[PDB]
């Protein structure tokens, strides 16, 4: 996952998790995304799946 | 099953909108991002429930999809959670709605656009969609937005949270009801 399109001011809200550096579970790479996008680029994918 | 609830297809898990029928045969409404690819949907996380298989979907542009149920013993109630629906009904700035859906659960809040934009990227534009400063988050797209016993849209995305506060935009029901000729019971 590629969060280069982001940010995105919508994101869908179907749920395929994403596991995040700061160990919270994203709901989806929208999601996670553009969490990444406001931590200035400093959250990371640690791994895909629920956290 | 009733509106709300969660539904699993190959890929992820969405929320169910409403039961709807035509004639004799039962369907129900979800989100078109949800439709998408999706051909059989299960009821439970295990696949082991079947419900039905995808009939329809439209989206972008829109945001709506069908599934037509094959699953024979499973209770398809008319309702959203314990809701009763009767009718559907057009959404309008100003009206009391809610919202349901299988991971934040109920919450409430008010028509606040209509008709607005949303663009998820990637050439993923809809179009015709109610505003409202309702939250959801991943996992309730596709479930119901209604207004006392009155249907009124599908959940389809938005920005935010239920922590915090977010917008979500919802596709008119009544547009997905026109274009499969089903009604909701």
């Amino acid at each position: 996952v590629d969060c280069s399109e982001y940010p995105k001011p919508a994101c869908t809200y179907e749920y395929r998790p994403l596991c995040g550096s700061d160990n919270k579970t994203y709901g989806n790479k929208c999601n996670f995304c553009n969490a990444v996008v406001e931590s200035n680029g400093t959250l990371t994918l640690s791994h895909f799946g629920k956290c | 099953i009733s509106g709300g609830d969660a539904i699993y297809s190959s890929t992820g898990r969405c929320s169910l909108g409403f039961n709807v029928r035509s004639g004799s045969t039962y369907y129900f409404l979800t989100a078109g991002h949800c439709t998408d690819g999706a051909t059989t949907w299960w009821a439970n996380s295990a696949r082991t429930t079947v419900l039905g298989t995808t009939s329809g979907s439209s989206f972008p542009n829109n945001d709506y999809g069908i599934v037509r149920y094959t699953n024979t013993t499973i209770p398809k109630d008319g309702t959203v959670g314990g809701q009763d629906i009767t009718s559907a009904a057009n959404a309008t700035v100003g009206m009391a709605v809610t919202r349901r859906g299988s991971t934040t659960g109920t919450h409430s809040g008010s028509v606040t656009a209509l008709n607005a934009t949303v663009n998820y990227g990637g050439g993923d534009v809809v179009y015709g969609m109610i505003r409202t400063n309702v939250c959801a988050e991943p996992g309730d797209s596709g479930g119901p937005l209604y207004s006392g016993t009155r249907a009124i849209g599908l959940t389809s995305g938005g920005s935010g949270n239920c922590s915090s506060g977010g917008t979500t935009f919802f596709q008119p029901v009544t547009e997905a009801l026109s274009a499969y000729g089903v009604s909701v019971y």
